[PDB]
């Protein structure tokens, strides 16, 4: 797919701060945490210590009957870029290599309110660049109405309930799961936030040369007289 | 059953005329504040005088809404929204018919103040002409406001019409 | 590589177990050779729509539809053609006046956008029915083969196209999006560009009624969506025109900061 | 019959490229499969390696009655041409000398849903010219629902069951199933098919023609201004 | 019109005689799914056919059969074109009210005789 290839390009959102951000939507780095599940915020985002981005959509159930202010439950999907080793010596942000993903980890949540229904998907793969079949290396962990609790690893008597890896599933036409996973979901969750770490950093990139150009214009007005 | 079904038609040309019965006093009331606005859009009026334009205002769109409050048929509010097609409370169908699923749907939308647009759903404050400038942003309003209550008594007319050829046939 | 010029969604008809078993199952049905009899159940008769030959069959019906369907659009353009040229080489004995001119020339344009508008709906109810061929066959073996993809985007392409001239630019919303999940046709900028168009016509149709705002940023959301994907797949990105489109999609939409 | 020179004037189609499909029509060139049971599309539709004409015939069951649609028949009627010797070096279809048939499969097929009745009857003709009574290589194989396999042929005690050739049915005045045959099967279908490779031919043609008219036309309509 | 075009179709589904429909297109001609008999006489083989045709908006040309998308009377410009299929659709109901007369009458002195 080439696609997690694209995504090493992300390693500029380290140094340059951000400062516009879409509606819904949250970002932030940091240091991995314990057992390197999940990301920590730094207390400084710009410091080279942190080597992890973080990237947060969040949305409304009942938004798509207008009722999202009737308060029918909560949902995000969100994902996350570890990357490994220090930052570069230069604090400019423009100028960044592309560094390689120590594993990409999505999240997906949703739960309904009225219905008592929660959904909770994690999706990790630990081996982003170097293979390009590399299927026994993502991790799937579903869970369902808090069950089963976390870190449980699929049984063979529950199949498809709690942690597990991608070969597990079968990839029959009868039931192509494995095909579909990428074909379905997986391929287009990750351009999704390709696309929009590129909006992030375009958005702020460009308030750089804005306020160049507004040095420019107040100078001009000296002109006039 | 034809014979009982044919007089739940006219149970239901009751329902149809009486809730049309109240939009033409609605219809009425608007149309004092459209030549109002008018009065006011004019520079040659102080402040003190539209003041007193806007007492008048104060009860008119008051009135308006006592009539959404208070109309009835059958015990039953009908123009506060609860007959509505987005959001409804309760569903008007009518049985015109000898056999099982033989009915059909009324709908009665919402005409209070805050549904015409003269008043805000949120900030809860109506349209004012104390101000020379504001009564010329009034007279706009006010005809959109007539457009859709225009538009309810063009639906209520129109299956009134369907109501009284189906009793016939 | 062409799916059509096979004509067939596959071409049916080998192993001695399989050919033994042909043998003794056509003897039992032979003995019980009913050609009158109609099965009072009909779940077991329901197991000839999973057949290759049911699916061979709808396939050359939602064809039809489509080739029938097709030559009204190009009739259409023959007939135009044909009667501009008439107009033209027909002398105008009776015209010595400017305004003369002015009136039948726009006179011919309602005569040409009358017989434009009848074909198109002439033209698509043949394309409405294969869309209801393509939909029935219940063989996803026979579902991912080239012909069904060649023929499903052809069906669903000249839907859309004929659905946009009469306005009804909603009922198009359904169709090109279950059209960007076959093939390569997600990398074509035509297929994005009416979904640009469809959503803005929903955006102000809710706009314009004064609907909630939940409706509004998800039609408003696919519009800039589509709006941008389709700059870069035409003159590519970090175009002079890819970089216009963000500007106006950055003051439409809604930012933080 | 005369009518197997018409089709040896059919020649034409290799290295011409049809996009105006008539109604119910399908049309493709190829290269003969095993045996030349069948036929298979080449994936160059240009080269001068095809020696196949395949024109499929599209009907159906149910249309006379008006319930096509109700998914209540299926019948379509095709024919496959086979020739000999590689076509000429010019790619310019229009002037190509006409090529003999190396052999003639006539596939007329039948299938109704609700009467579970199909029948398939294949004729085959070997020696298309040079020989007007060529009844004796003129396989006919008829198979009514799976019943015989396919290519079984024909034994004296069981008569009309699997592929024979023309020779083996009786001629008698009482039974005159050689002239019923073809005055009511063969004669009609190869005029039907012939006439309509040569609408094919001539439609195309005139997309040219319509294709010359627009170039020139355009030329003209610059002199307004 | 959305409330006359719905009354049509009502109409047509809900015409029943002795629990059976009429007007829904059960009686047709061309492809009837039963067709009516009466029997006018005491012997083995006296009956004479009875056709009711399909009276429903799509048989009407008021609706498309396919996308079941009715006339338009929002546009002037369409508008001109809806009186046109106005006439065709009295034209079809006209024809047919002659035929339940003309069988009516073939009853009628049939009954006298």
């Amino acid at each position: 797919s080439e696609v997690n290839k694209r995504l090493r390009l992300h390693t500029v959102l380290f140094k340059m701060k951000v400062r516009t951000l879409p509606h819904k939507t949250v970002l932030y780095k940091g240091k991995p945490s314990a057992d390197g599940e999940r990301c920590e915020a730094a207390d400084k985002q710009e410091a080279q210590d942190n080597t992890c981005l973080h990237l947060e959509v969040f949305d409304f159930v009942g938004s798509e009957d207008g009722k999202s202010s009737k308060n029918l439950g909560a949902k995000f999907k969100k994902m996350e870029l570890f990357f490994e080793g220090s930052n570069n010596a230069d604090p400019d942000p423009r100028k960044e290599q592309p560094r390689n993903l120590t594993k990409i980890r999505t999240y997906i949540y949703q739960n309904n309110f009225l219905l008592e229904d929660k959904v909770i998907s994690v999706i990790a793969d630990v081996a982003p660049n170097g293979e390009p079949a590399h299927n026994d290396k993502i991790e799937l962990f579903y869970q369902h109405d808090d069950y089963p609790v976390w870190g449980t690893p699929e049984t063979p008597s529950e199949k498809g309930v709690g942690k597990y890896i991608l070969s597990n599933v079968e990839n029959t036409k009868s039931n192509p799961i494995r095909n579909n996973f990428k074909k379905q979901f997986y391929f287009k969750n990750l351009d999704y936030f390709d696309k929009l770490f590129t909006k992030i950093f375009d958005y702020n990139d460009r308030d750089s040369n804005k306020h160049y150009k507004k040095n420019v214009e107040a100078l001009k007005g000296s002109l006039k007289y | 059953g034809l014979r009982r079904a044919e007089q739940n038609t006219e149970d239901g040309m009751s329902l149809i005329q009486t809730a049309e019965g109240y939009l033409q006093e609605t219809h009425e009331i608007v149309q004092r504040v459209r030549v109002l606005a008018v009065q006011a859009a004019n520079g040659i009026y102080s402040e003190e005088d539209r003041q007193q334009i806007q007492v008048e205002v104060s009860q008119l769109v008051d009135e308006i809404d006592r009539i959404a409050s208070q109309a009835e048929f059958n015990k039953m509010k009908l123009l506060t929204g609860a007959f509505a097609r987005l959001n409804p409370t309760a569903s008007m169908w009518f049985h015109i018919g000898a056999n099982m699923h033989q009915r059909e749907r009324v709908y009665i939308e919402t005409m209070n103040t805050a549904a015409l647009g003269l008043r805000n759903p949120t900030v809860l404050t109506f349209i004012s002409l104390s101000t020379a400038g504001k009564a010329n942003s009034v007279i706009g309003l006010c005809d959109d406001a007539l457009r859709v209550i225009s538009k309810q008594r063009a639906d209520l007319g129109a299956y009134y019409n369907r109501m009284e050829h189906a009793a016939k046939g | 590589v062409d799916e059509l010029l096979k004509g067939e969604l596959v071409p049916e008809n080998l192993t001695e177990d399989q050919k033994k078993k042909k043998k003794e199952i056509m003897e039992q049905e032979s003995l019980w050779k009913n050609p009158d009899f109609k099965g009072y159940n009909k779940t077991f008769q329901e197991l000839h729509q999973l057949s290759k030959t049911f699916a061979n069959n709808q396939f050359r019906l939602a064809l039809s539809n489509y080739q029938s369907g097709v030559n009204t659009i190009m009739k259409n353009r023959d007939w135009v053609e044909q009667y501009r040229k008439e107009e033209a080489e027909k002398k105008r004995l009776d015209e010595k006046w400017y305004w003369q001119k002015v009136d039948r020339k726009a006179r011919e344009e309602r005569v040409v956008y009358r017989e434009k508008m009848k074909a198109k709906q002439d033209a698509l109810n043949y394309f409405s029915k294969a869309i209801n061929h393509l939909d029935e066959i219940k063989n996803p073996d026979l579902r991912e083969r080239p012909e069904f993809k060649r023929l499903l985007s052809d069906v669903y392409r000249s839907w859309i196209m004929a659905e946009y001239d009469l306005q009804n630019l909603p009922q198009t919303i359904p169709i090109l999006e279950l059209y960007i999940e076959i093939d390569d046709n997600e990398k074509e900028y035509p297929a994005h560009k009416y979904l640009a168009s469809a959503y803005s016509f929903e955006e102000n149709m809710i706009k314009k009624t004064k609907g909630p705002d939940d409706m509004l940023f998800k039609y408003r959301y696919k519009k800039n969506v589509h709006l941008l994907r389709a700059t870069e797949l035409k003159y590519g990105k970090d175009s002079p025109e890819y970089k216009h489109i963000v500007n106006v999609i950055n003051r439409d939409e809604v930012i933080s900061v």
